[PDB]
């Protein structure tokens, strides 16, 4: 038991640190991550040239550290959204030949995947999912809409989620890589939406696609556990994030709580104001030590679900705490969009939906606690 | 199959036999199938390997009862 | 002690309730509002034709309607704004002449006014003004910058708070209504701020501005007071609007969780989802009955300040936490613009800031009861 | 709509102010509490010769004014659960005859009434009643164990809700009032819990005790529906005590801030402290104005219960953050038992459970709102 | 960065836990934990024989085991305040010899010390202390009342900070161990207070005590900053014990949910039960890890003081949530005393303010911060 | 009818008919009711006496439908 | 003057007299003047008029006491 | 001393000086101590060893100049 990151990952965390000052949808900084090695982390380098291979914990400190010095969070997101929901299936349960033939760009970012499974009537309960695949041959065809789907607009494949087997139920469905030319793909304009403006969000319709049955991640029937085991990689990985953003909001409003003065005293002399402060350190340290310990729990090879949806949950609450906390420290020049500081909450509010909301995590949580 | 009953169903399925259609009727999900793999674990010492997780295994007590047996 | 509107108000409550549907600035909206008589409510026929000279209650409970019904909540934030904190203070402060002059006008919306105190460096201690105003014979020279002044780019009207005697502290402020065509008056552009959008923010400079001394509300000395009983009235009658719209996210909630489905039930089923709509139900029979016992309280000639003040808290909170729990309730959906849900949280989160901090609210209460 | 007591009703309220000073079970104080009128103020002069038939504004104004003034609250309890779960259903649903003979000894507190519906298996769900009552000729026997009887030990007469027909479910209970003397009757000795000393809590046991059927409060069947309007009384009226509890609680905080001193500024010079006083006064506003709406709503013949669970609710919510919160403000002092703080929290706790816990509050809140 | 334990911690851990059921003041239970090793965890060999040297982390899971398996939270802080308020300033600033003489009986608990700092008028502000200590030759003579010291009955030695200098304030103030027999001590009864009854809370007057300059702790000025560093080793281990406490409270919640059923379902089976459940897991996995982290950090020679007031903080405050919940949880049965459920909230409420309230420990962290 | 199966029971119990014993199952409870009650004061403009309420009309569907009319 | 010193400063301000310009130090402002005017109600049955709340009268302790015992 | 003005007094004490007695007037205390040691850190690359921590060193600005010249 120690708290002690080695030389190296301390060195990559003080280069993710240096790499935000570096930085329609912002290809040309997609790209620079890309550069940096953001898609990379964790593809090993069998797979990929660059591909760092990284543990759990050293990807998601890298993470971490572009979540808090990248003011662009929801460039991050898409990016992990990425990574995490659609790479590491791929990675995970793709034969060898698909995962050569996909990782490569997907770990440079050239190529781009978005992972679709929430439907007109499927969000919290996907356990009976409209979209169908039916074999025919060596072939799936593949018909349905999917109706939130980031980097909808700009995928290059899509990781889809569908029926194969009413009757077979939990155990009836079955994960497919679609790529974005399969013809029977059409894309809705990017949604407005509250906040995360750099990651599109889009209704995404499969009008009879038919793809080769290589295309499919695992066995038929797999796909509600291929998909838990990538939301427990996305849920894990891709709220580091987060932690970074409420660091920079911490120190934001440090700063600015020292620096702003009502009266003849720094409003840090308020404690109305310091110990909101306090309370946003408090709740930062505690995602921050959630997150590490999900991380290494996730690389012990024990059920690691209860420590991860704790970590979703505890921080995507922080997050929205931060954003509200930053704007009271701010006052109106926190209510400006050039305060910049309104963006947190915006976003926050995003991270207690996306990858289950926060009442799906702590049906998780209970479950893991063994409630019946 | 009381284990079903009671903690995964508690309240009536007084109906339920070894050839209820556990998927089907969706009395196995991802949240039950985490307690029915612990039950598995702690009353019969075996844990059931990812290969085995299928509709062929789970479509009932009986199939899932003769899983744990080759288990 | 009852809570029983009579047959009148209840009319009017309907009538507001009914002219919701009816609706760069959107000035037409406003012009309708106008001639409903939302600027004219609590201002006596003896000075504006069409003058309502309504009582506080019944005034509270037309904009409570307008709040509930009209989606446009900056606009009758605007209108509140120029109502509350400019045409009561002149009503109640100006010059017989004065009140003559301006007020059948702002009775009507035909003229804006626009509040302005709040300076770079004064924004919840307004005790030391840099803004200062110099007596020249039957004139005063006003100088100085004002920094979030709503309505400040529609303006016909400022009424400005100024330092007219350093030596004298809280006794040497004055108030002032600097017409907008006062040489020496310039204006910056509308704010991006993240929310109340129809509402105009802005700085506005007095550059050596010349008024006769007849513009001067009340005394040399009394601007502190008039600012404190300006804010009484804006702080107890402006925050109505939020009761409204609190009642339109709940029903929206409500509907919602009764028609969404979940895997074969609505999600009005999940505890989680139902608990939370009781307390936003909870909340808002509370913040209600606040603002009411707020306006009663006001009518009675006693220092109505405490009861204020702990109104224009708990609605502000209860707002927040209704646009929060409303997207929660409505999921992605919610979170999308389309989903017409994430305006309150975005305006909710001014309430907050605007007619004194929460904090400030807190202040306040705690002098009222009598904490040291 | 207003917030005005009439003379008499603020004569009144002064009267249960002054009357907390002149204060094994205290059966004498109780017997003070019965000259007074406690247990007469909503009981008709018609079956009580000095009953007051106050209507419940009169009579909640009074209980708040009580809960403030006597610091024995287990009491006060006591005394309600007597009035409201077993007086009242007397009142409403006995024959002429039962009326004339119980309510004149109820009223003045020479005889004690406690309600019994809660069982080893029944307590937030009441539908499934194991204690039963069967019809022989003019009597019926009842048979079964009831669990948490307040004034079990001492009550002259139980309240008893009883299975008459398995089969018409819901609407196959039935209400009686069992004298103590009734053989078959035992009673176990007070339960020590962690509040409300005063007011004893009891297992009671029924072995085939025979009553006429002239004991029965209204028809077989009509249990479920007396019990519901019976708990619409307690969780309206009852209440009113920790309103009162809660602006002693909030005055001896105010007092406590100004008069103790840490490093040469009182305590109320910190927002930490001052700030947590002023939203006890928030949530005392508020639950006080929540408690008159509903009392008032109770009197107007419309479906109160919404209004009546957000009543109780909040009440008993408030009253377990002010128990908390005088600890804080208090320090060491207020964990003494000495310091005279501690039994806020330890009732209060109790407050949250009785008369429905918080969650079945929530239930019936969501109901009324037209949850499904 | 790892959350392994060693096969010894481990060990040491299970032990703990089984040691739980082997178990006025109870003395006997008291010497039981001496045998187990308890007070003689952080001691070396050198200083006591059976003293085990462990070092923070080994010393506060062994602490949380017995937080878990012992109910009587009392007296394990009891225990705690003995070895960490007084045998640790002794270990870290006494004299050789004085450690020679008096650890180890300390670490046996043959001799049991008691902290002593507070006084009528100071209790979170310590800076200006009214016992006085003046010098006399080769001895100190001791001057003042203290008021709330934990052991105060039952101390074989008072660890007492008294005023040496006033002029030089913070910097004038010494430590000092005093023995039980030195003339001019006198306690007061055992306080009635809230909970943990097994710790004795007592006034202590030492009206002119005499003691021998060998019984200072570190040089004359020191006081306040051996007081700090004795608060930084009870702030964190002591701590340990609740966070056993709350998995306890964790345990028996899950467990009562599965088993108590409301209308013919577990109770587990209403989310405002089981969600309320998923969060005492949260809070207590994070108060958990902010305590491993603090152990951690005070290890490292930085300065750990912000992460062991957040470790405090989140501690005592998810000690008190935790209380309340499973009161909750259990219904009427937590209320009474047999449901076993209501220390926790009695004993919780302690937390919150012993070793500086949560108020200071938002001070400490927003000076860590660096707040001005 | 249409009213109890969607409102009251949602998912299933599409087995429901006029001669569903309502009280005897458990469908018409103190909420249900609430719900039944409000419905048949919208749909049918009629406001159910207290002395109406009991287990001769809400037997099942026939017995208050037959009540309905009455009123 | 005592109340000014203990209830308004507190801390020290012992260098308080009759003479210590109130306003100008800041003493009094819109907070401390709802505590001076309820001690004054309190203490000396006087309700300072609303028109005489301005700089002649309160700005000392000297004038401030002027205007009570005109009142 | 610009640094115990701004960050430590904030608000006036601009008497202060050299001579200013720290320890006696409270100026320096548990929580100012900290913030004053970290900037003796930063601004001057001094960290003071823990017995040096008394009252001879923190009399005032003079004598704490003193001994950050020392080491
Ligand atoms: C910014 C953003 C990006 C997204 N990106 C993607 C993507 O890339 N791919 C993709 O497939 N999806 C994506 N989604 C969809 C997202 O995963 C869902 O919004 C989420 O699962 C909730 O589903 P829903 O919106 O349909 O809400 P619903 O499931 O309709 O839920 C509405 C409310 O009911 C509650 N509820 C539902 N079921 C339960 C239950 N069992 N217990 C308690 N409460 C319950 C919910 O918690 C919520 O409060 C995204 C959403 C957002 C906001
Ligand atoms: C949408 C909007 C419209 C507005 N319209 C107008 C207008 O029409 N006219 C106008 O003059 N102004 C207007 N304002 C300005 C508004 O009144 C201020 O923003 C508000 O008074 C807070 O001032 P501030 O922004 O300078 O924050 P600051 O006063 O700098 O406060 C920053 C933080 O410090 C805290 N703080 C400050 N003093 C204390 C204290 N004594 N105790 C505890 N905490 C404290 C605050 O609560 C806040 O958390 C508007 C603001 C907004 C957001
Ligand atoms: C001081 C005191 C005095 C009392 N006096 C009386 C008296 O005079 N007469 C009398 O008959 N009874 C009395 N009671 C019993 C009291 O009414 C019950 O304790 C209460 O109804 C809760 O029942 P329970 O204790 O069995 O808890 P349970 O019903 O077992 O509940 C345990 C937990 O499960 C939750 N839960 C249960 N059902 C639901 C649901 N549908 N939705 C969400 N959550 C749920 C509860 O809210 C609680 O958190 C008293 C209790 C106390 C503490
Ligand atoms: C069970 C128990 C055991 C104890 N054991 C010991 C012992 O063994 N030895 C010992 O010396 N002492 C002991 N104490 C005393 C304990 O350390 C104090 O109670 C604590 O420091 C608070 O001091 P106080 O009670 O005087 O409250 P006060 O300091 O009077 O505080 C009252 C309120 O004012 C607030 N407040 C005070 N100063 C500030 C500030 N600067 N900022 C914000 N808020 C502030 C507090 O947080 C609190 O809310 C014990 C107390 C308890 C309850
Ligand atoms: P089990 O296999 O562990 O299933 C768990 C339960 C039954 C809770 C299941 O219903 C579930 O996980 N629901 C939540 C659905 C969810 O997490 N949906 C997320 C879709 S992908 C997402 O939103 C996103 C954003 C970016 C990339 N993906
Ligand atoms: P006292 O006269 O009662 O003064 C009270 C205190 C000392 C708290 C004072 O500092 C104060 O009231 N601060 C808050 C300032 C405030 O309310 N500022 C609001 C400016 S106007 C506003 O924001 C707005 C929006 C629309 C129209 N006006």
């Amino acid at each position: 038991m120690n708290f002690e990151w080695t030389h190296e990952q301390a060195e990559l965390f003080e280069h993710a640190l240096r790499f935000g000052k570096e930085l329609g949808f912002p290809r040309d900084n997609w790209n620079a991550l890309g550069d940096f090695g953001y898609f990379g982390l964790p593809i090993p380098e069998k797979y990929a040239k660059d591909g760092s291979g990284f543990d759990i914990l050293t990807t998601i400190k890298i993470i971490e550290g572009l979540g808090q010095s990248c003011t662009d969070t929801g460039l991050l997101f898409a990016g992990a959204a990425h990574t995490f929901a659609c790479s590491m299936p791929i990675l995970e349960h793709g034969s060898e030949t698909l995962k050569h033939q996909l990782l490569p760009d997907l770990a440079t970012g050239r190529k781009i995947a978005a992972n679709a499974i929430s439907e007109a009537s499927a969000g919290s309960d996907i356990s009976n999912l409209a979209t169908t695949a039916q074999k025919e041959g060596d072939y799936y065809v593949l018909n349905g809409g999917k109706s939130y789907v980031t980097n909808g607009s700009i995928a290059d494949y899509y990781v889809v989620y569908a029926t194969t087997n009413k009757k077979h139920g939990y155990l009836g469905q079955t994960a497919f890589v679609v790529p974005r030319n399969t013809p029977g793909i059409s894309v809705g304009n990017d949604y407005h939406k509250l906040g995360l403006r750099s990651a599109p969000l889009n209704q995404v319709f499969f009008d009879n696609c038919t793809i080769h049955k290589d295309y499919a991640l695992g066995r038929e029937g797999q796909g509600a556990r291929i998909f838990a085991a990538s939301m427990d990689w996305e849920r894990c990985c891709l709220f580091a994030i987060f932690v970074g953003a409420m660091q920079r909001d911490l120190n934001q409003c440090i700063e600015y709580a020292n620096t702003r003065m009502q009266g003849d005293k720094t409003i840090s002399r308020f404690q109305a104001v310091s110990h909101r402060i306090a309370d946003m350190g408090v709740r930062l340290e505690s995602a921050r030590l959630m997150l590490y310990y999900a991380a290494w729990q996730k690389s012990q090879d024990v059920d690691n679900t209860k420590a991860v949806a704790m970590s979703k949950l505890a921080i995507s609450e922080a997050f929205v705490q931060s954003g509200i906390d930053s704007i009271r420290v701010h006052g109106a020049l926190g209510y400006l969009d050039e305060g910049r500081v309104n963006n947190s909450i915006k976003d926050a509010l995003g991270s207690v939906l996306f990858s289950g909301t926060s009442d799906i995590q702590r049906e998780l949580i209970c479950n893991r606690l063994g409630l019946l | 199959i009381h284990f079903i009953n009671n903690d995964l169903l508690e309240g009536a399925a007084d109906d339920l036999d070894q050839n209820t259609p556990l998927l089907e009727l969706g009395i196995l999900d991802s949240l039950s199938m985490v307690l029915l793999l612990a039950h598995i674990d702690q009353q019969y010492g075996v844990k059931i390997p990812e290969h085995e997780i299928n509709p062929e295994h789970f479509e009932n007590v009986a199939t899932l009862a003769a899983l744990i047996n080759q288990l």
